[PDB]
């Protein structure tokens, strides 16, 4: 159907150095998608089982730009992410047909990686969801599609029960959000400069050192007001002494009651 | 529409009621009394019109209650409740026809007087013990339908059994029959019967409780 | 514990290499009776079919009932591993599972074929258990479980890690005296723990230190 050939997705999108500061954790679920990427037959040498992938949970801070960047460092063939509201709608039996049928594109396009999103809509009456999810991790725990290509959840809470219990037989490398320290902002910085007319005169160490417990969100939120309140301004070039009130405000005034 | 077996000096009533209940019994519907304890709200009450509801759409019926002692103070408000739809459901103006139930206890001294009383439990017998000619001729009853070996001992079997329960007797004796038959010898020797017969009759004696 | 997974293996494996039908594999946590079963089930090699306790609750427990014993029927003499028993068999649904378990237990009752394919049952606790389980066909083989020694958390990570690259240098006696107050799957986060950075130290053979690396990585 229509889901078929939307699924398919193209025109890729933010890169590696978007990381919201994590040093190791980067690699930690860089090696499960890049380094098997390189060979398929190096990891099956490895010894048994080649771990899929990673898991991804806590606070949604930079949530999705990862998976983005995962979408960028596909070398040879746009891969693709499922999302979670597709698999829960009205008029059961949609959502078997259709796992089944995302994972016989996996099998048609020779070994391809597939990306679960927003998990806790699908997890945790609830017999429709029941079908959603025992029927997935019946076809993850089962050899049919593949064993090796890719798992990745993203979602904001963990606290689905029964893929906290299914999950450490076939899911493995659970990481937490790794909140950066004040270094880690300036790579999102010198990344971002592309962002709307940053002036050589702007100081992404300055700019780091002024806002404390400023995760990917709350840095997104300073692009957000920075690009916002330059177009609101009718002006064209930005500079700190203009948008440094709307940088401490954007923290300050939203960390203020959060 | 009722009756009391009540064997607080020894046991048997297992070995009757899963005798009969076992051979025809008209029906086959138990009642324990441990879906009654509920955990969660006391909702209990339309439980007991639900299930006697369906016992008594149902035209044979007969219901067993087993271990009352406990659920038989004199917590126990909703135990008080369902005894209170058990005194309207036992003597009041319903269908309170053929259906028959049965109550079995332990202790003749916390029975609920209010249930004592004749309507909701017209018969009572009162079981002795199980003597040791009583073990042996109850043991030579029950074991014609079971196999054995032309040496045979009971002197061994009836001996070694001491302050022990009939049901656990039968049960315990077929468990060693069944222990017996395990490299599926035609012959049933007592060699296997002093073992499995010795060792899960402690195991009864440490679940003796 | 090695003379209850032998009357397991034997009242599993006698019938499959009057045989035995039923089993009640109960005990106090801490000890990994499904994964016991299941290290059972790797010296079977027959089929697991896994089966949990709530899946009987969707009349249709009766029809799972009825399928598990058409694959038991037809199907290979696989090991059909259910569990959770006593909490559906809780003595106005849980009559209808009380209808199921009596269809069960007549299914073990009155059918003489019942000598193929056996069901192994594992309960967490025999408080609730049903009086009328009394047979050979039934479950018979009711085995209590003592609490679980070093040595034997040895065993059990030795079978769950006999298979990986393991250098053969493992006394068992630093990190079986490490391993204190655990249990099986948290010895199973010790050997996948040392598993985790198998990739990142370069060396693709497991080594000695990695064990108790783990113990003190994650616990």
């Amino acid at each position: 159907p229509t889901v078929t050939m939307m699924q398919v997705e193209e025109k890729p999108d933010v890169t590696y150095s978007d990381v919201g500061g994590c040093k190791e954790q980067i690699e930690k679920l860089r090696e499960v998608v890049e380094t098997p990427l390189l060979h398929p037959e190096r990891f099956v040498n490895l010894g048994i089982e080649p771990p899929k992938g990673v898991l991804l949970f806590g606070p949604p801070g930079t949530g999705k730009t990862l998976c983005a960047r995962a979408v960028a460092n596909r070398t040879d063939a746009c891969f693709i992410r499922v999302i979670g509201s597709e698999l829960v709608q009205k008029y059961v039996g949609e959502g078997a047909r259709m796992v089944r049928e995302l994972f016989e594109m996996a099998r048609t396009k020779k070994a391809c990686l597939i990306f679960f999103d927003e998990i806790d809509a699908i997890g945790g009456g609830d017999n429709e969801v029941q079908r959603t999810m025992l029927e997935l991790i019946n076809q993850l725990d089962g050899f049919d599609p593949r064993g090796n290509i890719k798992v990745l959840m993203a979602t904001n809470r963990p606290d689905t029960l029964d893929p906290a219990l299914m999950r450490p037989g076939r899911l493995d490398r659970k990481i937490e959000f790794s909140l950066p320290d004040l270094e880690g902002r300036t790579h999102i910085f010198k990344i971002h400069a592309r962002s709307m007319s940053v002036e050589r005169d702007i100081r992404f160490e300055l700019l780091a050192r002024l806002c404390p417990n400023s995760t990917g969100a709350e840095i997104r939120s300073v692009c957000t007001e920075a690009g916002m309140f330059a177009i609101r301004a009718r002006r064209k070039i930005a500079t700190e002494k203009d948008f440094l009130e709307a940088v401490n405000k954007v923290i300050k005034s939203y960390a203020k009651f959060s | 529409k009722g009756c009391l077996l009540y064997g607080p000096p020894g046991t048997g009533k297992t070995l009757l009621a899963r005798a009969v209940a076992s051979q025809l019994d008209c029906n086959f519907l138990k009642v324990v009394s441990s879906s009654i304890v509920d955990k969660y709200i006391g909702e209990s009450a339309r439980l007991i019109r639900e299930m006697f509801n369906y016992a008594r759409d149902h035209q044979p019926c007969i219901i067993f209650m087993d271990e009352i002692d406990a659920i038989g103070g004199r917590a126990d408000r909703e135990i008080q409740r369902t005894l209170m739809e058990l005194l309207n459901q036992m003597d009041g103006f319903d269908t309170l026809h053929r259906v028959k139930m049965i109550m079995a206890t332990n202790r003749p001294d916390t029975l609920d007087p209010a249930l004592l009383r004749p309507g909701r439990l017209d018969r009572k017998i009162h079981i002795d013990l199980p003597n040791e000619q009583a073990r042996l001729d109850i043991l030579k009853i029950h074991a014609g339908p079971i196999t054995k070996h032309g040496e045979i001992d009971y002197e061994a079997i009836v001996k070694l059994s001491d302050g022990f329960n009939g049901a656990d007797l039968r049960n315990v004796c077929t468990e060693a029959g069944m222990f017996a038959i395990r490299a599926d010898h035609d012959f049933v020797v007592q060699e296997d019967f002093m073992k499995a017969v010795r060792k899960v009759a402690d195991s009864k004696k440490l679940e003796s409780k | 514990l090695d003379k209850q997974i032998q009357e397991l293996v034997e009242a599993i494996v006698l019938p499959m290499n009057q045989p035995p039908k039923g089993v009640l594999m109960y005990g106090p946590p801490g000890t990994g009776k499904t994964l016991l079963a299941r290290a059972c089930a790797a010296q079977t090699k027959a089929t697991f079919l896994k089966l949990a306790g709530p899946q009987l609750v969707q009349g249709d427990g009766a029809k799972l009932v009825r399928d598990a014993f058409a694959l038991a029927k037809e199907k290979a003499p696989s090991i059909i591993f259910i569990d959770e028993l006593d909490a559906i068999g809780t003595k106005a649904g849980d009559r209808e599972v009380q209808r199921t378990m009596l269809e069960l237990l007549n299914q073990l009752d009155g059918f003489q074929p019942n000598t193929q394919v056996k069901v192994i049952a594992a309960t967490n606790r025999v408080d609730i258990l049903d009086p009328a389980l009394l047979r050979s066909g039934r479950l018979d083989r009711k085995i209590e479980f003592p609490m679980p020694n070093e040595e034997a958390r040895a065993r059990i990570m030795q079978i769950h890690s006999r298979k990986m690259n393991v250098s053969p240098d493992v006394n068992y006696e630093e990190l079986a005296r490490c391993t204190d107050d655990f249990n099986g799957a948290q010895c199973k986060a010790v050997c996948v723990e040392a598993g985790m950075i198998a990739l990142r130290r370069g060396a693709t053979e497991l080594t000695h230190e990695d064990y108790m690396e783990g113990i003190l990585e994650v616990q």
